[PDB]
């Protein structure tokens, strides 16, 4: 049973990894989206209301 | 498919309320205009006139 182990230490470097470098990425991707669709409905009203 | 509708009526809303307030001014000097020609009609009908019973008298 020291496979396990190994296999598990294998398993967190490579979740590191990807928190490290991936995550960050990703993250601000979907928040520039995120915000740009915001802004997209805000001035949608604003117009609206214009 | 709804938001492309939206930004689309969005452009359109802003189109046509920077149309409508250019329209705002057209018409108020269209109206006023017309108001200051009938007025003009005036005062010239009243100086007919009095031309005639001036001449007539």
């Amino acid at each position: 049973m020291s496979t396990f182990i190994g296999q598990l230490f294998g398993f967190a470097v490579i979740v590191y990894l990807v928190w490290r470098f991936i995550v960050p990425l990703v993250g601000r991707l979907m928040s520039a989206r995120q915000d740009t669709v915001r802004q997209q409905l805000a001035d949608a009203a604003a117009a609206a209301d214009r | 498919r709804e938001r492309d509708a939206m930004v689309a009526k969005t452009l359109a809303d802003n189109k046509k309320s920077d149309e409508q307030f250019a329209a705002a001014q057209a018409d108020y000097d269209e109206a006023m205009t017309e108001a200051r020609v009938q007025a003009s009609s005036l005062r010239d009908n009243a100086r007919a006139d009095g031309r005639k019973v001036i001449e007539d008298a």
